[PDB]
């Protein structure tokens, strides 16, 4: 029928977190049925679909906007590629499952861009996000156009700041600050836990990724040292969005729904249950 | 083809300045030896043509050239953003809102705040600024913030408001939870951000809530002035369309590819950013 969706999803905790079936054969508590095609192997496409559970941030979202723009919905988990990337002229992630019109939107931390946005329609931010900067708590720096980070050179001691590469804080960066990316290679890292274990052991200065993931780490730190840059001096600001089939006719909706959301304060209900921290 | 834009005085967004003797702008370069691009803009000061300047208008221009796409542009009449009202049964809107449907102009650019009223009728582009509101007060003055018992339980003792038919007073006259605080503003709401802050200097206002990228930028050129609670509310500015405009698609592409190259963080940087006292 028309006013039944397949909406794909990808896990990333804390806006999506996935769990098995508990014992019944239902999903219970604050989650929802989502579907994921396992694979047999690593090296084969044959699989199997499994029945998992679903919940968190973006799925609290989802469930506003079912109750809201009022449609039913059949989740399931994105198995080729995470977000989307467009390898070999062919989207993969969530957005290809939209591009190739497997799902009707896409729900998770999907970061709002101008090349997605040509193949797909995204629906207005619910979180902001851009390129952030996370030190150990007393280090001054101003955003990414810092001189300190284009120059380095120019100050003594200079600044050792990295990202984990092959993402799109990195990709940015090469584009834009050439001789930043060129001073940075030698000081990225492997991934997140690895660039706030280098921040705290004074191997590292400063740490440049998503400006979301940055603020939800800073919140739950361990002993509250390291912080991340004001929300004034993010570059490339964007933020988080749902994407949509080009044309879609539940865009207009879904905006009007999550523009509500963020006035009617429940945005930020969900903002204090899923991404605040402690500090 | 030849769009008619409709803006408003809001600095450090947009600068309206006289035009000189002959009619034209006077050259200038910004602080950092950037050249000043002004565009003559008619409005009130009957109508006078003057000069416009600043972020909003630098983004005019960039999306004029990525579009190509001629404009010409004036400033509202009413001096409104723009709300909703009651006509003395049915309801219009007012500000540069009524004017983009009434057909007056042909696209906001301005520090237009993207909310789900104003959306129901109109085309927002993706927001090509991200800030939120905040309170100003006068150096001195002591308030937590949006929480602070002398903005929830007011009185004539303690005034603060906000701007007349504008977001803000969207904001607060939505949520019922509000209705004690709307009722104190509505009896104090001011025609122009440039009055309220004004008026915040001469003690004749206690706290002016508004939007922080023009908050923050006023408390940095006038140290008398403070903010204070920080984002209580976080939203962004759009570029203001008509439902049916075929520039919609071209404008947020375009909008989003200037946040990615740094185009955004050169206009940021020039207009918004200035250090703290
Ligand atoms: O503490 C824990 O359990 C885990 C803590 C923890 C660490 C790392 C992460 C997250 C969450 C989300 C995330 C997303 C990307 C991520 O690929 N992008 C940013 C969002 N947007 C993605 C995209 O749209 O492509 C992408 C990007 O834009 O670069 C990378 C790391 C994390 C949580």
């Amino acid at each position: 029928d028309d006013n039944h969706l397949s909406i794909v999803t990808l896990e990333e905790r804390p806006f999506v977190i996935v769990e098995d079936i508990d014992l019944t054969e239902t999903c219970v508590r604050n989650t929802v049925p989502c579907r994921k095609f396992v694979k047999i192997n690593n090296s084969t496409n044959e699989g199997m679909n499994v029945k998992k559970c679903c919940k968190g941030f973006c799925i609290d979202i989802l469930k506003k906007l079912s109750r809201t723009v009022k449609f039913t919905y059949d989740l399931y988990l994105v198995t080729n590629g995470k977000h989307g990337k467009k390898v070999n002229n062919v989207w993969n992630g969530m957005i290809g499952e939209v591009v190739y019109q497997r799902a009707v939107m896409a729900v998770g931390s999907l970061t709002i861009n101008e090349e997605r946005s040509e193949v797909v329609d995204f629906s207005v931010p619910f979180v902001e996000t851009g390129i952030s900067v996370m030190v150990s708590r007393g280090t001054q720096v101003t955003g990414l156009s810092d001189k300190k980070f284009q120059r380095p050179h120019d100050y003594s001691p200079p600044f050792r700041f990295g990202t984990v590469p092959n993402g799109s804080t990195e990709r940015n960066i090469r584009n834009n600050y050439p001789y930043m990316h060129q001073y940075m290679t030698r000081f990225n890292q492997r991934g997140v836990e690895d660039a706030l274990v280098s921040l705290k052991t004074g191997k590292l200065d400063a740490f440049i990724y998503d400006a979301a993931v940055l603020n939800y780490m800073a919140r739950k730190d361990e002993g509250c040292k390291l912080v991340t840059i004001g929300s004034g001096y993010i570059f490339a600001t964007t933020g988080y969005g749902i994407a949509l089939q080009k044309g879609s006719p539940w865009k207009r909706q879904i905006d009007l729904a999550l523009l509500q959301f963020v006035g009617d304060g429940e945005m930020e209900e969900l903002e204090t249950l899923w991404l605040t921290g402690i500090c | 083809t030849r769009l008619k834009i409709v803006t408003i005085h809001q600095e450090p967004f947009v600068y309206v300045k006289p035009t000189m003797s002959d009619g034209t702008c006077k050259e200038e370069f910004t602080v950092n030896g950037d050249p000043v691009k002004k565009v003559i803009c008619t409005g009130p000061n009957h109508t006078v043509p003057q000069c416009c300047y600043g972020f909003c208008i630098d983004l005019l221009i960039k999306l004029a050239r990525t579009m190509n796409f001629t404009y010409e542009v004036h400033l509202v009449a009413d001096g409104k953003f723009g709300t909703q009202e009651r006509v003395n049964n049915k309801k219009e809107w007012n500000g540069m809102m009524g004017e983009l449907l009434s057909g007056q102009a042909d696209m906001i650019v301005a520090p237009l705040t993207i909310n789900n009223e104003r959306a129901q009728y109109i085309e927002f582009s993706k927001p090509f600024k991200y800030q939120g509101l905040t309170i100003l007060v006068k150096k001195g003055t002591r308030i937590t913030g949006i929480n602070d018992p002398r903005l929830r339980n007011p009185s004539d003792k303690f005034i603060y408001a906000t701007v007349k038919q504008s977001s803000v007073d969207i904001y607060f006259r939505r949520q019922v939870e509000l209705s004690t605080m709307y009722r104190h503003m509505e009896k104090h709401n001011y025609e122009s951000a440039a009055e309220a802050i004004q008026a915040v200097r001469d003690n004749k206002l206690h706290a002016f809530i508004w939007d922080s990228a023009v908050l923050e930028f006023e408390a940095s050129q006038k140290c008398d002035l403070v903010t204070t609670g920080e984002l209580f509310f976080r939203s962004g500015f759009g570029i203001g369309m008509r439902k049916d405009s075929p520039w919609k698609q071209n404008v947020s592409l375009s909008i989003l590819k200037s946040h990615e190259n740094g185009f955004m963080e050169d206009l940021d940087k020039t207009w918004v950013r200035y250090q703290e006292c």
